[PDB]
């Protein structure tokens, strides 16, 4: 019942820059391997037990925030069900310690090498200790995302990343078929070792804060080459295509003599030449079958792209000028095929972008090819296993081979154009691809209220690392996190990526800033007016305005904010140290305005919008939501229903509604071993409960979602479905087999109304009222689920101590949506009785205060922890591998909810 | 929008090249058509030489220009189309850069009015404020990229120097041409100097702007004292000589707003490093135009020729405040204001001078000597009060703030608590407190809403006079 405080060491999560995963189509090898050791350990540095923790990670949902979490805190790996751990003794995973059984089990201690094996295909993960086996395997996990080695830990370790090759060197002999992570190193990147989505970073003045990071996806490694099964090619576009075919494989050749290949018996990859060099028939058919496809791509390409092509010029395309190689070169052939002269042709930059779009199709094509064939991305070369390094798609290409090919097929076009045939290329069509929300995208970093001034003359300073998208201004404190700044009355902001000012809407304002360039923003609430200066100059509008804002009211009172997109960042300087600031003089001091913290012992404390979804209570006023409590009636149970206030109406907002009850249900400690009127004993001694869901006619139950949650579930997706649902089977077994244990652990149970809905794809609209039962007995720790009374096939067990609350998923189609209905079938009890201890016994049915509705809402304000960790990376050697060093401890007290298991 | 490179490239650039030659010989010849013709002329002229992608000031680094008919044409065409063979031969008329420039010095440095010079001053200096920023971009102190630097020889040789030496010779030209009653080629020269200020180095305000100041104050002082002796003997006479002051008054008004806005753009550009580095010629600057907008507030007669000036010559004001905003390239307030009066907006400029002069622990001093302000006190008698109030002088232990304004004070390189002596603190009390105060009455005149006019009674009225 009461708030529980204790200490707790803060935790951090390191992980190297590689990011693997399966998708269809994908370019990306499935098994890979990797290693730790661990140097240095203090057991107890603190009271709390020192944190050392390895495993794989994945890259959507492993977001260890500092502090505050799920239960007592100190996220790591397995803490999550995005992440999968060993701690030396237990495999880790939803919060939840496995104990796994190894020759010689010890916490994790120094002189220990963790070796760690992914197998995207069963999928599954598995550990070695020492090189002798874990006899336990995270398996049946979820593949959305990119997995990625990871370490986490809290002051006191010293441990080092072996990633294979020049990147540390295995102790142990890695599993067959198993890559080395170092492998997966991208073209465009080095390796490095990074924090997880950290909102901050020091900095030389002073700490950098950082906006979200942007990250790959496992569909970005599968190629998406532009459709070519419906062409019609007229018959000189048949022949020209040949002709075009052996006219670049020649031009490839002759460039590949001038870089100074020769001409080979047997053909060799280091060697780097190429048999074919001898004439344009002698080199081999394959290569010109090979020419031949792509050169027909290239049309087909055109065509799909729809550009319209025409032949121009008779006269040219009957005569063709024809350079002349220079006689003063001499080759083993002693013929040279002659291509068509490229001066005299001249391109467009639409064509050059053309030329760009139709390489990276040309590229793509390949690499589909490659993969149909078997071959993986591999940074290190192997023909024989089918390894690339050039097996991935254009955008994450390197820039030599982009160029490469670039010319190549800008040289093609201009041998189209020097046959004369006319391009014109189709008019470009904006595409936005929203693949993160705003919501995620943005984060506020704002003052905390404590700071919030209603009054006087006020200065503060923001530095621009990036030049891209971040807004700088006051605030009040009632900011919601959610809405983008200025959007509402809430901020008076400035953004310079576009020269806007933003309240209520957005205007043009000063000029955009350029790196490093920093804005000063003063508010005076005398004259009630704010100003912005750039590098020490005042902004102006479209108009002689030196002031941004006037006759703003003090009301509640202003505090400083900033917000940050992905990729940027900022510096932020309220004027704990007068000094720091550079512009403060030029402007502002004379004027009179004093720094935000010109008189603070401490630095000011700031708080950040967090991204993580939370469960809040529905608001009374939420314009589009409405929770009615209604009372129990003779031949009706309570209930708890939703309505939609807008629908039906212009400005209606329908989207998905993740809704769960307030209060949990929590299964027993331990397992119990192996007329409509209730038999008292019966109903007295059971362990069953039982709630419903009414879903209305109107609302689709194909929308519906019904069943439990547990307090971790933080994902709101607006494409819900039940595949979505996080899911993981932890293993165990004997030395040989003999598999001991399965446990399968989710955050979400529940059940879809379009499966227990007659079919009715004729007929849909349905009069009648759906209303889903669900049952669980605690002792037993069984759920189930009945339709209109008819049981359903679907059943879920669940681990003694699981709190579940009651959770419905919907999207409304109607304004009436749904009841949470809180009664009893025969011989069960309500949800009071398992909720309420009092209430335990009795099977009337209750809705008290207490029990309410409540609906994810995806940003919250969390508070920026005034310390951080101090972590040092490095790289000890290419034997040694990279090291991280965590030395000085970190405590926060901790305030703990016990229903909800959060801190 | 930069088109000049992409647009004039060969018979556009012949027919502005022969536009250009035309306008120029236009110089020669002395006519009232042509006196009245010269401004548009110029203007014209300004423009082309700005959008012009030669260099045809300096034709001998032609050869580098791609943007150039003789680089573009072989010398097979060309002959096709009539041409000297030679950029120079183009039009000799046009002399070269160095040329004018020594040309314009002489003249400055002579003392020319614009009766001797008129084709200069409305036609060739507008060109060649168009000519050297563009060319300055181009040319050597442009930030260079690595490739573009290395590869080309620039063909333009415009430096910051050629700037500011124009700059200094039209402020030269300026102060030969104040006392006259006829000059309207002053605004004009003006805007189309401002351009070229921002490149205006550091010693042109020592050399120039201060005596240009001072010349300008000492006549505004002469002005009101003949004013004051007007308004103490009260005649038809006293009538009489009204005409006289306020054309002394307008004159003077046109060489202000012919100065000034100049002057706005290089304290812009140079107030930070005043600031940060005290300068006493930045001291004296703000002292000049403290005492110019002193007899602009007693002065009634000054105010409204200011305002007549501005309303007749259709000066906007919002270009000389603005003007960045269009380089950065994104109604009765608008025909005059008090806030687009350039004396209060060249004061407010120059005020954060003032106050830095002023240390922390004077603004008690200065509250002070505002109120004796308030009371009518004149100069000496404020001076004469903070001599014996020298010892209120604010207490740095007892307030907080100032003690990290005072800590700032002494960060300061040029301010030291020991060079500070008791006739310079309560001098620089004075100015600040005399100018804060004047600031304070133009800033809430109370003129508005001390006779509402809703004109109710007017229009009530207008049927009455019916």
């Amino acid at each position: 019942l009461l708030l529980q405080t204790n200490l707790i060491n803060y935790v951090t999560s390191i992980r190297p820059n590689i990011f693997v995963g399966r998708a269809e189509g994908s370019t990306q090898y499935g098994k890979w391997y990797f290693e730790v050791m661990v140097d240095e350990v203090v057991p107890f540095l603190t009271a709390q037990a020192t944190h050392l923790r390895v495993g794989w990670a994945l890259t959507e949902g492993y977001s260890p925030y500092p502090g505050g979490g799920e239960g007592w805190g100190g996220n790591g790996v397995g803490d999550d069900l995005y992440s999968y751990g060993f701690d030396g003794l237990h495999l880790w995973t939803g919060h939840v310690a496995r104990p796994v059984t190894s020759p010689g089990q010890h916490l994790l201690a120094p002189e220990d090498v963790v070796s760690c094996c992914l197998d995207l295909s069963v999928p599954s993960i598995s550990f070695r200790i020492n090189g002798c086996p874990v006899q336990g395997v995270f398996e049946a996990f979820n593949l959305d995302g990119l997995f990625f080695p990871v370490v986490s830990f809290s002051a006191g370790v010293k441990v080092r990343f072996l990633l294979g090759g020049r990147h540390g060197e295995f102790k142990f002999l890695p599993p067959p078929g198993y890559a080395p992570c170092h492998e997966a190193v991208l073209p465009r990147e080095r390796l490095r070792l990074e924090p997880i989505k950290e909102y901050r970073r020091e900095g030389p003045r002073g700490p950098h804060l950082v906006g979200p990071s942007r990250c790959l996806s496992h569909t970005d490694f599968v190629p998406c080459p532009v459709d070519t099964v419906q062409i019609v090619l007229p018959p000189h576009l048949e022949r020209i295509r040949e002709k075009l075919a052996e006219n670049i494989h020649e031009l490839w050749a002759l460039t590949r003599i001038e870089q100074g290949w020769t001409y080979g018996p047997v053909r060799d990859d280091n060697k780097r030449l190429h048999p074919c060099l001898v004439n344009f028939h002698s080199l081999p058919e394959p290569e010109r079958n090979y020419n031949l496809q792509m050169s027909g791509e290239t049309l087909k390409t055109l065509l799909a792209l729809g550009c319209h092509v025409g032949m121009a010029d008779e006269k040219a395309e009957d005569n063709l000028k024809k350079t002349k190689l220079p006689k003063t070169y001499m080759m083993s052939n002693g013929y040279k095929p002659a291509p068509l002269d490229l001066s005299h042709v001249r391109l467009t930059p639409a064509q050059t972008t053309l030329v760009d779009r139709l390489a990276e199709n040309g590229h793509n094509v390949w690499a589909r090819d490659r993969v149909a064939q078997g071959w993986s991305y591999s940074a290190v070369q192997d023909i024989p296993a089918r390894r690339n390094p050039r097996l991935v798609p254009y955008r994450l290409l390197d820039e030599a081979t982009k160029r490469s090919n670039r010319d190549s097929l800008c040289q093609a076009v201009r041998t189209l154009l020097g046959y004369g045939y006319n391009i014109e290329p189709p008019d470009q069509e904006p595409s936005q691809v929203e693949n993160q929300s705003r919501w995620d995208r943005v984060r506020i970093f704002r003052a905390e209220k404590s700071y919030t001034v209603q009054s006087g003359r006020w200065y503060f300073e923001f530095e621009a690392v990036t030049t891209g998208e971040m807004r700088v201004g006051w605030a009040r404190p009632e900011l919601r996190p959610d809405v983008e700044l200025g959007a509402d009355e809430l901020a008076y902001v400035f953004n310079g990526h576009r020269g806007q000012r933003w309240h209520l809407g957005s205007e043009p304002f000063g000029r955009p800033w350029q790196s490093g360039d920093v804005v000063g923003c003063m508010i005076d609430l005398t004259e009630n007016t704010i100003i912005f200066t750039l590098n020490g100059e005042v902004l102006m509008s479209d108009s002689g305005s030196e002031t941004a804002f006037r006759e703003i009211e003090i009301g509640d009172g202003f505090l400083p904010v900033c917000s940050l997109g992905p990729g940027q960042v900022g510096h932020l300087n309220l004027g704990q140290d007068v000094s720091s600031l550079r512009f403060f003089a030029i402007c502002g001091l004379q004027e009179g305005f004093e720094p935000f913290a010109i008189n603070m012992q401490r630095p000011v404390t700031t708080w950040f919008s967090k991204s993580l979804p939370q469960f809040e209570p529905v608001p009374p006023e939420h314009p589009h939501y409405e929770v009615a409590r209604m009372d129990g009636t003779v031949d009706t149970p309570p209930c708890l229903r939703l309505a939609h206030r807008t629908w039906g109406s212009q400005n209606s907002l329908v989207e998905m509604l993740f809704l769960r009850l307030s209060l949990p249900v929590q299964f027993h400690q331990h397992f119990r071993c192996t007329d409509n009127r209730d038999d008292p004993e019966i109903i007295l001694n059971t362990t069953t409960y039982y709630y419903s869901v009414r879903v209305f006619a109107g609302q689709e139950p194909s929308c519906v979602w019904v069943g439990w949650v547990t307090p971790d579930y933080h994902q709101h997706d607006m494409n819900f479905d039940l595949s979505k649902v996080r899911a993981v089977t932890v293993t165990m077994g004997d030395e040989q087999g003999n598999v001991h244990s399965s446990l399968k652990c989710s955050n979400c149970y529940m059940v879809w109304g379009g499966d227990f809905v007659s079919p009715g794809q004729q007929g849909r609209i349905s009069h009648t009222d759906l209303v889903i039962g669900c049952l669980v007995d605690l002792a037993t720790g069984l759920m189930t689920f009945t339709a209109n009374g008819k049981e359903s096939n679907t059943f879920f067990q669940v681990e003694p101590n699981t709190k579940l609350f009651p959770a419905v998923f919907v999207l409304p189609t109607h304004q009436n949506v749904i009841q949470f209905e809180l009664g009893k079938q025969k011989n069960i009890m309500p949800l009071s009785a398992a909720m309420f201890l009092s209430e335990r016994k009795n099977p009337a049915p209750q809705c008290p205060p207490r029990l309410e509705v409540q609906m994810l809402m995806p940003v919250s304000w969390s508070r920026m922890p005034n310390h951080f960790l101090q972590v040092e990376t490095r790289r000890a050697g290419e034997r040694l591998g990279w090291a991280v060093q965590c030395q000085d401890p970190l405590t926060m007290m901790a305030l703990h909810i016990p229903e909800e298991n959060r801190c | 929008h930069q088109f000049g490179d992409d647009v004039i490239l060969d018979d556009v650039q012949v027919s502005c090249y022969r536009t250009l030659c035309s306008i120029y010989s236009l110089g020669t010849t002395k006519n009232t058509y042509v006196e009245k013709l010269r401004p548009a002329l110029g203007e014209c002229l300004a423009r082309l030489a700005a959008a012009m992608p030669v260099a045809f000031l300096e034709p001998q680094l032609n050869e580098y220009n791609a943007c150039s008919v003789y680089t573009t044409k072989s010398p097979r065409e060309r002959a096709i189309l009539g041409l000297p063979n030679s950029v120079e031969e183009m039009c000799p008329d046009i002399p070269v850069l160095d040329r004018l420039m020594a040309d314009i010095g002489g003249l400055a440095e002579s003392g020319a009015r614009y009766t001797e010079m008129p084709h200069v001053i409305e036609i060739t200096l507008p060109m060649l404020c168009s000519y050297l920023p563009r060319w300055w971009e181009r040319g050597p102190e442009a930030p260079p990229p690595a490739l573009p630097a290395g590869a080309p020889p620039p063909c333009t040789a415009v430096t910051s120097d050629h700037l500011n030496s124009l700059l200094g010779n039209i402020l030269r030209i300026i102060v030969n041409n104040l006392g006259i009653d006829e000059a309207t080629w002053m605004k004009r020269l003006a805007v189309f100097a401002q351009p070229i200020v921002s490149r205006a180095r550091p010693e042109l305000l020592h050399s120039h702007f201060i005596p240009t100041i001072g010349r300008l104050r000492k006549r505004a002082g002469k002005v009101v004292a003949e004013e004051e002796q007007l308004r103490l003997e009260a005649k038809a006479e006293a009538e009489e000589g009204e005409l006289l002051v306020r054309d002394e008054f307008s004159v003077l008004c046109r060489d202000l707003y012919a100065l000034y806005p100049l002057l706005i753009r290089y304290v812009d550009n140079n107030r930070a490093h005043w600031l940060t580095e005290p300068n006493a010629n930045a001291e004296e600057l703000f002292r000049m135009v403290g005492e110019i907008f002193i007899y602009w507030s007693k002065s009634h007669n000054f105010k409204r020729e200011e305002q007549n000036f501005v309303v007749q010559n259709e000066i906007n004001n919002m270009s000389f405040l603005t003007a960045d905003s269009k380089s950065k390239m994104a109604r009765r307030g608008d025909r005059y204001s008090v806030q687009t009066s350039l004396i209060v907006a060249t004061l407010k400029k120059m005020l954060p001078i003032g106050l830095n002069m002023c240390a922390p622990t004077d603004q008690d001093l200065i509250m002070l000597a505002k109120t004796r302000y308030a009371l009518k006190d004149t100069d000496e008698e404020v001076r004469e009060f903070l001599q014996n109030n020298l010892h209120l002088q604010g207490k740095v232990e007892g307030s907080p703030s100032l003690r990290w304004q005072m800590a700032l004070y002494r960060g300061l390189p040029g301010r030291e608590e020991d060079a500070d002596d008791p006739e310079k603190i309560v001098r620089r009390v004075q100015e600040v407190s005399a100018v804060l105060y004047h600031l304070e009455q133009t800033e809430h005149p109370y003129k508005s809403k001390k006779a509402v006019w809703h004109k109710l009674l007017s229009k009530q009225r207008r049927r009455a006079v019916v």
